[PDB]
């Protein structure tokens, strides 16, 4: 028990294996090739120690190494350790064991500091084990025939208080104003002051009913998150028999099992799914702590889950490169290996449909033209005051949004720089509008 | 009256936006064939609006490098038919998904 | 002839009596005022009458203490909507319940 014998400098990674990176800080004094050899033990065998039953097994078959050590750029104590795990240590089409196995133990192991998960390598064998989007992008923009545009929403505020009709109320709103989707807040689950069975059918009535004036097809996240299975369910079940197209859950407060169970449930159904990540700042915020959000979206993609929460927008969650980084493999098929937006390895998903890249949190009408830059065409934009917080209103507050982002796309389309030339586009827009010429001035500038 | 906004029918894209100007649908057309799309015709009687398969016209301009066949091409789609909507579209054959889909005439 | 009763087509509240004066929308306007409730102005095509939602206008006065607005802004909702119903409610935020509800302009 001294170890190096996880550290393979020679090896070559199969193309079944699954690899990872950490970004690691151990004790000082220790060579790195002991330290990064400590993480390939405790993350796979965790040994060795001396018994007789561990001799009934060939353990140089199951065990993880070591394969490269390479130097963090702009620090010296910390180091980047690649390890590759054999395909027979997971099981398959299961992302809750492949996260219980990786970082189940490793963290609380004493040698090291600090510990970040950076990336992983899943490799083909095992994507096509798991169930994946339910629809994805290009199903979703078919069913809902949305083309050649992003998408836009709005969070339904008070959050606390409102009433099974009131909450209907405004939906219809909004809707009724130019926006197509409209979100339960994350806390909206089954409160006193307002049931499920009373939000869901008041809901249901204002989106038919918006559905039909402006011809055009709406809809409404409906949040199924509760405290069972049995629970959530019965609530996914409830909203697909009152004909609505979407609905909404929380994959980290509620679990990957919930989460896979929720995803299968929306392809025998034909349910699109909407996925909100609830409390991530917990574990991905801090830079050498953790795990980045990067791996919690390949494994959501290989979970399921059609949109994603990727904000945060104020004026961005901040840098660019990072963020272009993993929106990439969110939608993607292939994506390279890049160091500056932090892709380790090269991977590829084959066939497996792409994930819509929410942003959101405190978009404004000048925000547009950044965000048109930014993020595309399959991107969703959800503001939660940007459409309420109108002078006259909410469906005049939804009718500036929608003519401020269609004059941002018919003005990528044809050449012009939107990031750039943001004033013009806008403001020989508003001479053609009066909702959008009084939102000018108000979220000035 | 201000401010009472009242709810419009539209189609989709580019709806709460004026009509287009001939020079509009040059650069849109511009961009839909520097994509690597194929363009495509169609039309509906406006009540039939919201049918899932509207009418062709005639077939889609698979590897057609030339936006002056295309402006010439819309208005015999809309001469042949005085009361349909004229939608444009671009096709993607790769994704097999439309990178543009918008209406350039309403409906006389 | 008596007595034969015809069923007749009413809103709800008040439906029954005849047309209201406008001293009677006064005191109406004034008791809703009183009790600490919000005024709200509807209106709908005839036709749809049965819907859940009429239309806003222009939004809820939240905390007008003056019924010599709501009626000059009642004249406002019928002359731009000369052939909707117009509706007068009374927003109550601690029940989030309506302590009144009744149709004020028929419809011309
Ligand atoms: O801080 C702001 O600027 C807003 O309140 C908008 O203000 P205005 O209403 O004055 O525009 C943001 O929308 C919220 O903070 C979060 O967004 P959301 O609630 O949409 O998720
Ligand atoms: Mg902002």
């Amino acid at each position: 028990e001294y170890r190096d014998t996880y550290w393979t400098p020679d090896y070559v990674p199969l193309d079944t294996d699954l690899l990872a990176c950490f970004k690691c800080t151990g004790q000082e004094g220790v060579p790195k090739e002991e330290v990064a050899a400590a993480v390939a033990a405790e993350s796979s065998t965790g040994t060795w120690s001396t018994v007789w039953s561990e001799l009934l097994v060939d353990l140089d078959f199951y065990k993880g190494r070591c394969y490269r050590i390479e130097d963090v750029p702009g620090d010296k104590e910390a180091f980047y350790a690649f390890i590759a795990y054999p395909l027979d240590l997971f099981e398959e089409g299961s992302v809750t064991n492949v996260l219980t196995s990786l970082v189940g133990n490793v963290f609380g192991f004493k040698a090291l500091r600090h510990l970040r998960l950076e990336d992983i390598r899943f490799p083909m064998a095992f994507i096509k084990t798991c169930p994946g989007p339910p629809n994805g992008i290009c199903v979703e923009r078919d069913r809902m025939n949305k083309y050649g545009r992003p998408l836009l929403g709005c969070t339904i505020k008070p959050k606390l208080g409102l009433s099974g009709k009131n909450y209907g109320r405004v939906v219809y709103e909004c809707l009724r104003g130019g926006l197509d989707f409209t979100k339960d807040d994350e806390n909206i689950n089954s409160q006193p002051f307002q049931r499920w069975q009373n939000r869901f059918e008041f809901v249901a009535e204002a989106v038919a009913l918006a559905q039909q004036e402006t011809g055009e097809k709406k809809g409404h996240y409906l949040n199924c998150t509760a405290a069972t299975p049995e629970e959530m369910y019965e609530r996914a079940e409830f909203a697909k028999e009152l004909g609505q197209p979407i609905i909404m859950h929380d994959y980290i407060t509620g679990g990957f099992t919930a989460n896979t169970g929720l995803s299968k449930w929306c392809r025998k159904n034909g349910m699109l799914l909407h996925i909100h990540r609830a409390m991530h700042a917990v574990i991905d915020r801090h830079p050498k702590h953790g795990i980045h959000f990067r791996v919690l979206a390949k494994c959501l993609r290989l979970s399921g889950g059609d949109q994603l929460h990727t904000g945060t927008v104020v004026g961005k969650l901040e840098d660019r490169q990072t963020t272009l980084g993993f929106i990439d493999q969110l939608r993607e098929s292939f994506i390279p290996e890049d160091r500056s937006r932090g892709n380790f390895f090269d991977q590829d998903w084959g066939s497996m449909p792409g994930v819509f890249a929410v942003a959101s949190g405190g978009i404004h009408v000048w925000h547009m033209p950044a965000l048109v830059a930014i993020f595309g065409d399959d991107s969703v934009l959800q503001f939660g005051g940007g459409t309420h917080g109108h002078p006259w209103g909410s469906a005049a507050g939804a009718a500036a949004n929608r003519v401020a982002l269609e004059a941002c796309v018919k003005a990528r389309n044809a050449g012009r720089e939107i990031e750039k030339e943001s004033r013009d586009i806008l403001m020989e827009a508003a001479k053609h509008s009066p909702e959008l010429a009084i939102a000018l001035e108000t979220w000035k500038e | 009256t201000v401010g009472d906004y009242q709810t419009v029918a539209t189609l989709e894209t580019f709806g709460f936006l004026p009509p287009m100007t001939q020079d509009e649908i040059y650069d849109q057309i511009a961009y839909i064939i520097a994509q690597g799309w194929s363009p495509l015709i169609e039309h509906v009687h406006p009540s039939r609006s919201m049918a899932t398969y509207w009418s062709y016209w005639k077939l889609p301009f698979f590897g057609e490098k030339d936006l002056g066949v295309i402006v010439s091409e819309l208005e015999a789609c809309h001469r042949a038919y005085p009361d349909h909507h004229v939608r444009l579209v671009g096709y993607d054959a790769y994704t097999q998904s439309q990178g543009a889909c918008f209406v350039v005439f309403e409906g006389r």
